[PDB]
């Protein structure tokens, strides 16, 4: 499986840690920010662009609070980004929302918890079915 | 001040608790979210709350669903809105103070009511503190999406999907 | 068919249960009653439901409060409405079959949900059957009250009382 | 205490029994239907008129289902009639609604239960206070 | 279908009314108290005896409050009697409890309501299935 | 005074409301009925409450299920018990004053909580008023069933049925 | 497997949801915590659950209160118990795998039910894996407290405080 | 105000940051672990001893998950330690439990969130009153 990742100056450290983690676990990673992005708008949009223009369906955005990356990337038509701070949303947003990416705030979530969140997200597939009506509604929006 | 609130069927009970609290606090509430617990769709209510805020009918908005992701994302996908998905007090205050977020999203099935109350109060108590730095971030955010006149203030925007739902197009 | 429903804060949970049931049964619901459980006033919602029915926005109405007396009485005090206060199936069927009642009132805190469901279902399943006897009763009922244009379709009818409430005039 | 009573053909029998009950319990009773009224509209309106013009603040209407007497009398401006078939509403409608009258359906409520309902209604005074706003609202309607 | 009925002095009047009703509606009625029973213990036990010793599965006991007939008849091993005052229990007790008889209190329930209750009871069959465990438990008791 | 209370899964919420009320009123409560809302069987709890009263561990008992019929009947089928199934205040007072009923049964899904509270309070406030007439009735009632030592105070009395249930013998 | 569960009045509803889930999963449940929502004291139920686990009546325990701090701390203060306060899945798994925690504490008013379910499931699914490192940590923890025979298996341990409460000593 | 702090190897980095934070905000800090403790049992017990013997009524323990420091320190008679990972418990445990210390897991909670949790804890006083019964009960346990 493939994973797209990116980060601004605040999330860079954790991004590097997760990158090594994912690579050591047979994951193919596409790092769109080898050097920290100017800010979370640039990093989140970079991850979004690479995702919507690739065959990967999972991505992780890193910044200080998570909120910013999701707020910005969700403005892009067709994008769905979930700020994740706990282990239930980690899988539920993938199952129900088919979240194309999750955003982790390094000033909010500790590293060990981040790894559990990430693994749950990566191990969960979109259920489709009745949930598609909601994804169709979102994609219709700006 | 006027607060618009919305939700899907999974968290109607949590929405009621927050609505009650807001009124006790002296806020005027415009409840848009679903009113019962019959299966419905979060984008509907996220859009209604978003437009109340964007059009000036409400000062700020609060939206909730199971995880909050769906409805807050729907709210974010509207002109004039900066929706902050916050299951914690810390990021909610940051969202208001730095990003001047005007819609707060919370996961009513993952956050306990006492903490939801704390997040809401902290978000509402916080004040946007403009700086050349965050103004640049906000302006960038406000210019990412391309305005669509067909969505803006169009109550029939989702009629197509709702019909397909009534016709069993979205079965499991 | 369209059903308008309303309630005060004491029975919002029971209203939600009935709303859910009505939708599962295929009815379109217009929820007017209060949406949370913050202290409010039954006449407000009884009047809202009554006008939905009287103006043709809804086919029938269902109103509930602790005992049902307050909200059903408020509903009855409107042009074109025949509100029947029924905490039992027997009188609810009589209300529809003989008096062609178009608004059903129930006490959500005195009747258990399973029986509320039975009352609602019986009321809706029943059909008005005109007879020389009930035709004359209905005509009399329809002509007791003197129409007040200032009340008809005026959502601000209780604003004076609401202001007095906000100013603490109605303290205990 | 004063009490106004009235009934149509279906509620007459119980009305007569209650009258005896009230007299035996030192109540000054005003019977507006010594003979059964033509229908519940006539009986309920007669009770309402007598009440809204008397010093009494308690009244009991009798018919087959209760629903009719309440539906009709409530159309009168200022009138508040409660159909009662159980013991909680019997007192709560007086406490909160200051119900000017209660309506008992003889085909619905048995005599022993009707007596308990009636005594609870007569024994309860309107609480006023915050409840007055709702009564002011009702009084304002047609 | 067959129906077993009985009553003490207080429920006799309604019993006679219901008897005529049932007969006028193609129902075969077995009246075990042509004359009012000494009390509700005698009437309820008479109905119970005739029921458990017959091929009928429905019965109606009449007394002043209903409670007495059920309290007494339920002491008999294998008997299940439901006091009924409203229209939901009327059918639910038959569906879930397979109530062998219902008890109506004439001082509690009006005649018109009694007929609706009775009809719902008579028109409902025992669902069996998972509910049988509860009926097995009851029959095991004294 | 000590009140034993029990219920099946359909009315656990109503039982909680009554338990709370009894404690506020100064009563000591022994909760036997089921504690959650997982599907279970009313006879189990009816028997536990009955034995608390019959053995002197509690002064009176209150049992509830959907309609109250099942659990009150189970309570009645025990030595030393006179269970009164009462969905109304009137018959509940009669049950206590004339039949000295020591177990009150109520349908938690058919009676609203405000009325349940009224029934309980009226039943508890009432006092048995012995007369040669009701003493004869009570004695007759107390002598209808034949005592079974295998049921009396036997906690494993229903083990047979419970096993069959765990083995899917009672499927639909 | 047998799971003992307890709670104070603030989270009885959440306890019920977890009890239901545990039974659906095939676990046998011993509900000790409070059964209604009448104001009570978390140490009472934390101690009850702790002893069920310590005495072998239950394999593991789960305790909840508003924040979980009070009841989990009470549970921890018992011989043979290692109570872990975990409002998240990550630390709950750590608690079981590394500290062989036998009592799980959760804040029912700060964690949403869906996440509570995930924490419980993760905790139960986890398995203790002994290592020289955690074996030494566990041994230290097991030897910090000094055993008090007067507390062990004494259900009357808090009677003095309960009497003071009944006498109004603990007023606000 | 006085505050006692301690940490093991995993919580040391955050502990150092918080110490700087507290000093900058006019707090008299007592650091019982200038060097990382061997493990969280040693650090949590050191904090407890210093606390129960000092005039300070606030303390912060640091480790990887928080769970351990609380589990260990709570075994001490009279001690009350709250693992905190969100902002409501941060103040409620002080208000109701009069928590003598809070435990933060560095692998669970990010720094920015930890600071908000810490400030809310330090800013809240124990309410006493009715809550004292629960504290008396805890104090009584081993
Ligand atoms: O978190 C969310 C959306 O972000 C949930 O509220 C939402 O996915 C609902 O679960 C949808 O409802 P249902 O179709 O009955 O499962
Ligand atoms: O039955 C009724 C009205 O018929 C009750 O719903 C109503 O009187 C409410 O109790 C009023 O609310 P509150 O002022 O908080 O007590
Ligand atoms: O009234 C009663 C019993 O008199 C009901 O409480 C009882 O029949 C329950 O409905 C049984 O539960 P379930 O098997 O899940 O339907
Ligand atoms: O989190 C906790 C305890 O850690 C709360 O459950 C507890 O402090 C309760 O609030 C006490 O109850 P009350 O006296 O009615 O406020």
């Amino acid at each position: 499986m493939d994973v797209i990742i990116g980060a601004d100056k605040d999330g860079f450290a954790m991004k590097e840690q997760v990158k090594k983690y994912l690579e050591e676990h047979q994951y193919r990673v596409a790092d769109v920010t080898p050097e920290p992005a100017e800010d979370f708008v640039e990093s989140s949009l970079a991850v979004t662009k690479k995702l919507l223009n690739s065959d990967a369906h999972k991505a992780i955005m890193f910044d200080r609070y998570g909120v910013g990356s999701a707020m910005a990337s969700n403005k892009v038509k067709g994008m769905v980004t979930a700020v994740v701070e706990e282990e239930n949303t980690a899988h539920m947003t993938a199952e129900h929302n088919g979240a194309k990416a999750i955003a982790i705030g390094t000033g909010i979530t500790g590293y060990d918890r981040a790894l559990v969140i990430i693994q749950r997200y990566l191990d969960t597939e979109y259920a489709g079915g009745r949930h598609q009506i909601r994804l169709d509604m979102l994609e219709k929006m700006i | 001040m006027i607060i618009a609130i919305g939700n899907d069927h999974i968290v109607t009970m949590q929405k009621i608790e927050i609505s009650n609290m807001l009124k006790d606090m002296g806020y005027t509430v415009i409840d848009e979210g679903t009113y019962d617990t019959h299966r419905t769709h979060y984008p509907i209510y996220g859009k209604k709350v978003a437009e109340d805020v964007a059009d000036g009918r409400a000062d700020l908005g609060i939206v909730m669903c199971g995880t909050g992701i769906g409805i807050s994302t729907a709210a974010d996908k509207n002109e004039g809105i900066r929706a902050a998905m916050c299951d914690d007090v810390t990021s909610a205050v940051y969202a208001r103070e730095q990003l001047n977020a005007n819609v707060l999203g919370i996961g009513g099935a993952v956050v306990g009511v006492h903490l939801i109350q704390d997040i809401v109060k902290a978000y509402l108590d916080a004040t946007y503190k403009e700086t050349p730095e965050n103004k640049k971030l906000i302006d960038k955010i406000d210019n990412i999406a391309k305005p669509n006149p067909d969505q803006k203030d169009n109550p029939h925007f989702f009629d197509a999907e709702l019909e397909k739902w009534a016709e069993g197009v979205y079965h499991d």
